[PDB]
C-alpha cells in the first residue's frame, strides 16, 4: 500500500557516492653556481704623417 | 586545559563580553566605583559611568585539540611556517606533518601549546606564558576621569 509501491512497480535504482581527497606535496630545491672568467688583451699601433708647406 | 584570564574592560567591551558569554544576573563594579547591573541578560541599572572606566572580568580560555583556536602558528616537519585563524587543531588537513603549534596572544608573543605530537600540560603552559613576554614594558598613563558626582 501507499506511494512507495510505485518505486517497485518501475525498477528504480538510487545510487549515491562521495569521494573525499587530500594531497600534500612538499618540494625543496637547492642550487649552486660557480663561474670563472680570465681574459687577455694586447694591441699595438704605428702612425706616420708628413706635412710639407709652402708660403 | 582551562586558563583563567583576568582583564579590565570599558563599558562597551564589558557589555559585549557579557552578552557573548551569557550572564543571567550579576552586578559589575568598576575602577571608579560605578556599576552596571545585568538582570535576565538585559542591562537594567547603571550608575554614573564615565569614559575610560575599567571593569574587572575573568574569562576562561580552554585550549583543546577539538575546539577552535582564534590564532595559532604551525610549523611543518619540512620547515614551513603557517598561521591559522579560528579553526581547531584537528581541522588541519594533515596534522601528521605538523611538529609545533604556538598560540598567538595579540602581543606578537607565541606560547607553545603543541609539541612532540601532544598538547602541553597546564603547568608547562603557565611556565611558557610567563616566559614568552618577560621584558614587556607597558606605557604608564593615569587620568582620574572622574570626581565625586554629588554636591556633598
Amino acid at each position: 500500500y501507499g506511494s512507495d509501491m510505485y518505486k517497485y512497480i518501475e525498477q528504480v535504482t538510487d545510487t549515491q557516492s562521495q569521494d573525499l581527497g587530500k594531497a600534500i606535496e612538499n618540494a625543496i630545491e637547492q642550487g649552486q653556481t660557480k663561474d670563472r672568467q680570465q681574459d687577455k688583451g694586447h694591441e699595438e699601433y704605428k702612425d706616420y704623417e708628413d706635412t710639407i708647406t709652402k708660403s | 586545559l582551562i586558563i583563567k584570564h583576568q582583564m579590565k574592560l570599558h563599558l562597551n567591551e564589558l557589555v559585549d563580553w557579557a552578552w557573548r558569554n551569557g550572564v543571567t544576573s550579576e552586578k559589575f563594579h568598576s575602577n571608579n566605583g560605578s556599576y552596571v547591573i545585568f538582570d535576565h541578560s538585559a542591562v537594567v541599572e547603571t550608575y554614573i559611568i564615565n569614559k575610560n572606566d575599567l571593569f574587572n572580568v575573568t574569562e576562561e580560555i580552554e585550549i583543546t585539540l577539538d575546539k577552535p583556536i582564534d590564532y595559532f602558528l604551525e610549523k611543518d616537519m619540512y620547515g614551513n611556517y603557517r598561521e591559522h585563524f579560528g579553526i581547531a587543531i584537528n581541522d588541519l588537513l594533515f596534522l601528521n606533518t605538523t611538529v609545533n603549534i604556538w598560540l598567538v596572544n595579540d602581543d606578537n608573543s607565541h606560547i607553545l601549546i603543541y609539541k612532540d605530537g601532544k598538547l602541553i600540560d597546564e603547568y608547562m603552559y603557565h611556565q611558557f606564558e610567563y616566559e614568552a613576554n618577560q621584558n614587556k614594558h607597558i606605557y604608564p598613563n593615569n587620568k582620574a576621569s572622574g570626581t565625586y558626582p554629588h554636591k556633598t
